[PDB]
């Protein structure tokens, strides 16, 4: 079992994912389109603020 | 949940259009045959029926 784990925008929440492109899914992080797993997503406004 | 297909997708995700065919031959009147000539019917002699 392998986890990462770090920090996003709202607007690029879902911008991680198989297929999808831009700057985060592209240049910081990619997820290959055969990757089995998923992910975990919440807000955190009111501790990174 | 989606399931959308890319071109760019290899082997083990191109979409795979499949159709399985279901039969059901037993012992009940015949609805589908083949392509095998009717012949005349003969009685009270070996034959190949």
């Amino acid at each position: 079992v392998y986890a990462d784990s770090f920090v996003i925008r709202g607007n690029e929440v879902s911008q991680i994912a198989p297929g999808q492109t831009g700057n985060i899914a592209d240049y910081n992080y990619k997820l290959p389109d055969d990757f089995t797993g998923c992910v975990i997503a919440w807000n955190s406004n009111k501790l990174d603020s | 949940q989606s399931y959308g297909f890319r071109p760019t997708y290899g082997v083990g995700h191109q979409p795979y259009r499949v159709v399985v065919l279901s039969f059901e031959l037993l012992h009940a009147p015949a609805t589908v045959c083949g392509p095998k000539k009717s012949t005349n019917l003969v009685k009270n002699k070996c034959v190949n029926f």
